[PDB]
């Protein structure tokens, strides 16, 4: 239905078996996301900190 | 004699009378999303005029238990219950004053009374964190007029105190 696919496809051994692929572009990897640590109220804790 | 203990008497009331008023409404001021009065139990909005129970106390753990101080007016409340009781400690020792120690701790009580609505009074504030209301600033008088009539009380105690070690030598 296609001729060529240009998008994130995630090179597997499963899809290999068929089609083919070519040499990765941009290297990746899993991350971890958290927020942005903002300004937290310290409290009773600042008098010795 | 009895000018002064008229004057703490209705000291005493006065101070009762502003922390009723205090507990009652426009503690605070809040411009919300317009300003907003609390009383520390309600909001009420400047749609205009609709009021409810803004007190929502959820959405380390110190941080729950100053909620959870913050939550109700677990301080003030008790303290005007004591406040109340010191009062009528008063009113019981002016009339038939038997026993010339009630008034000793009717006193402390009341001194104890005021600095729990001074924590009280900071609880509240560190609890906050724009405007302020009236009955805070009529509550701060309340605790003013009641350090006055601490220090009138206990002075009147020291010198029935020195007219009674005058009299007993």
């Amino acid at each position: 239905k296609a001729d060529i696919a240009i998008a994130p496809l995630t090179i597997t051994l499963v899809r290999e078996e068929v089609i083919d692929f070519s040499k990765p572009f941009m290297s990746l990897g899993i991350s971890i996301m958290i927020k942005k640590p903002q300004k937290s109220k310290p409290g009773v804790f600042s008098f010795l900190d | 004699r009895g000018v002064q203990m008229l004057l703490t008497t209705v000291g005493a009331f006065a101070a009762f009378s502003l922390m009723t008023i205090a507990v009652g409404t426009d503690y605070w001021l809040y411009s919300r999303g317009v300003m907003t009065h609390s009383g520390l139990w309600r909001t009420c909005c400047l749609f205009k005029g609709l009021c409810k129970q803004i007190d929502h106390f959820p959405e380390d753990t110190a941080e729950y238990f100053l909620r959870a101080v913050r939550a109700s007016s677990i301080f003030p409340i008790l303290s005007v219950i004591l406040l109340f009781m010191g009062g009528l400690c008063i009113a019981a020792s002016e009339f038939y004053k038997t026993r010339h120690n009630i008034i000793l701790s009717a006193g402390i009580f009341f001194v104890s009374a005021g600095l729990s609505n001074i924590i009280g009074i900071i609880v509240y504030i560190s609890a906050n964190a724009y405007s302020y209301g009236w009955s805070f600033y009529f509550g701060a008088l309340s605790f003013i007029i009641a350090e006055m009539v601490g220090v009138l009380a206990v002075h009147m105690f020291i010198d029935r105190h020195k007219q009674l070690r005058a009299t007993a030598r």
